[PDB]
């Protein structure tokens, strides 16, 4: 992906919402670009909530090393789409700014495919409660006197 | 120590009984109802809870 730090990121929603890019003759002076880092880092701890949340790969910036900006972000090449597409959608507002629709449809199907895959891991079933006879048909069980199963 | 008579003086009483595979099997009643009673108990615990 050409798209590999936390700024790239920010440039590429940047360019989404039409506020600057590559080819504009006005861009963003770098405290902008500093504020929407932050926004961003602030809507990814968001989502991922100590790790109950959602799971991305995203490595988070430490505050020793200065500047976030410069830092890869460690998104798969699945997530940075729906990942940037939420940022711009998050700081239309500070420039007096509402993301399209096709940003706002974009935005929803990237953060839904994004946690599909760890919807379909924790869809999990939970063991036998403790109250639940093995049964005499597993033999092993019953001549280890194991007839009912542990639970929890 | 001998003892008297010809014949080993315990006397065994069986239920079914029977070899399967040169293994000795012997049941009651109450061996085939185990299943169906636990479930019982089982269920009667849950609507009490």
């Amino acid at each position: 992906m050409q798209i590999k730090t936390k700024g790239d990121l920010v440039r590429a929603a940047l360019r989404k919402l039409g506020v600057a890019s590559d080819a504009t003759l006005t861009d963003v002076e770098p405290q902008s670009m500093q504020d929407a880092v932050d926004d961003l880092e602030a809507m990814m701890a968001e989502w991922y909530q100590d790790g109950k949340g959602i799971i991305t790969g995203y490595v988070f910036s430490d505050d020793e090393n200065p500047p976030a900006e410069g830092d890869d972000h460690g998104l798969r090449s699945s997530a940075v789409s729906a990942v940037f597409h939420n940022l711009a959608c998050r700081i239309a507002p500070d420039y007096a700014l509402e993301a399209t629709a096709k940003i706002i449809a974009t935005a929803k199907y990237g953060k839904e495919l994004l946690y599909k895959q760890t919807a379909i891991s924790r869809a999990k079933r939970a063991p036998y409660p403790s109250r639940m006879p093995t049964g005499s048909g597993n033999s092993f069980a019953n001549l280890n006197e194991w007839h009912y199963f542990p639970g929890e | 120590q001998l003892i008297a008579g010809e014949h080993i003086p315990i006397v065994p009483v069986f239920g079914e009984w029977g070899f399967v595979e040169d293994k000795e099997v012997y049941e009651g009643v109450v061996r085939l109802t185990k299943d169906g009673q636990r479930l019982r108990n089982m269920i009667m615990s849950f609507n009490a809870d």
